[PDB]
């Protein structure tokens, strides 16, 4: 039953995700009861709203560097160490994921993990800026891009990819199979058994077409059109592993935490 | 030491 499949994916999902899209679309539209996020878009409206950034560490943020744009890197990546937490959360919930091989769900998440996140940050984006902190925070995208190189290059390809991605008008019922059918990639590089991992993406991509006919009716080809975006989100990466290359080769202290460090060792 | 197999043995 491809409808059962879908319920459970978007149940783990709400498990798995606390800021939903629909949670995200009511703060970004202001119609929702709690007080508006503090606006981060100079570098006067970072310090005061740097302490209300989640940031868990020897010292806090602030105390990160005296450069605006090395602060904003250490606060980045302590939110994706917990998002590759909560996506191996939800990788687990997927029917047949837990019964592959551990090497085989090691590398499913390795080279999925950094394209879900890509693909729910647009979740959390307009136009203008982004949502920090589970909506407790929003960066400008004006703010993200005036940070000095290479640090102003890195969120505005992913404001573009949202731009397009936000278009196709997806809920969190189309995400959920979506995400599910990126990490069942079958392709990904050292896979030991490619036949089970494409067996499962079979029915998930079946579950996805399904879904989006049922919720997009007028929506004609949306499953073609969302298809070609699992190659967008390749593109992504290979562009953020560059610029990440170039933090490893021309920044003195920096370092990516253990989780990260981990992912990005050997990929591709 | 695999962090990731980690979380999937969690
Ligand atoms: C932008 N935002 C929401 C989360 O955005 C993500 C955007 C990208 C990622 C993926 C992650 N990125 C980084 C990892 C380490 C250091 C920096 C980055 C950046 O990507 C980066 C670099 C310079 C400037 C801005 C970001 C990865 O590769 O693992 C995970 C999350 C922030 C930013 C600061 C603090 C908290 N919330």
């Amino acid at each position: 039953d491809l409808r059962a499949l879908a319920k459970h994916l978007y149940d783990s999902y709400i498990k798995s995700f606390p800021l939903t899209k629909a949670k995200a679309r009511a703060i970004l539209t202001g119609k929702t009861t709690d007080k508006s996020p503090f606006v981060i878009y100079d570098m006067n409206s970072l310090m005061m709203g740097e302490d209300k950034i989640k940031f868990k560490h020897i010292t806090p943020l602030q105390e990160q560097s005296k450069e605006v744009a090395i602060r904003i890197f250490q606060g980045c990546q302590f939110r994706s160490v917990e998002a590759v937490q909560e996506i191996t959360e939800y990788a687990k919930s997927i029917p047949g994921f837990v019964n592959l091989d551990l090497n085989d769900q090691v590398t499913l998440l390795k080279y999925g993990v950094h394209e879900i996140i890509y693909t729910m940050l647009a979740s959390l984006m307009n136009k203008d800026g982004v949502l920090i902190s589970e909506g407790q925070g929003f960066m400008t995208r004006e703010f993200l891009k005036s940070l000095r190189k290479p640090f102003g290059d890195f969120m505005e390809p992913k404001f573009e990819f949202a731009v397009k991605f936000n278009a196709l008008e997806l809920d969190d019922s189309d995400l959920a199979i979506f995400i599910a059918v990126i990490i069942l990639s079958g392709d990904r590089p050292g896979l030991l058994n490619v036949k089970p991992i494409e067996d499962i993406q079979d029915n998930l991509l079946q579950a996805l077409e399904l879904q989006l006919k049922l919720n997009h009716p007028e929506s004609s080809q949306l499953f073609a059109k969302l298809l070609q975006k699992m190659t967008d989100l390749r593109q992504i990466v290979t562009e953020h592993v560059q610029l990440l290359q170039v933090i490893k080769k021309t920044e003195t202290d920096m370092s990516l935490y253990p989780l990260l460090q981990e992912i990005y060792k050997d990929l591709y | 030491p695999s962090l990731l197999k980690k979380l999937l043995l969690a």
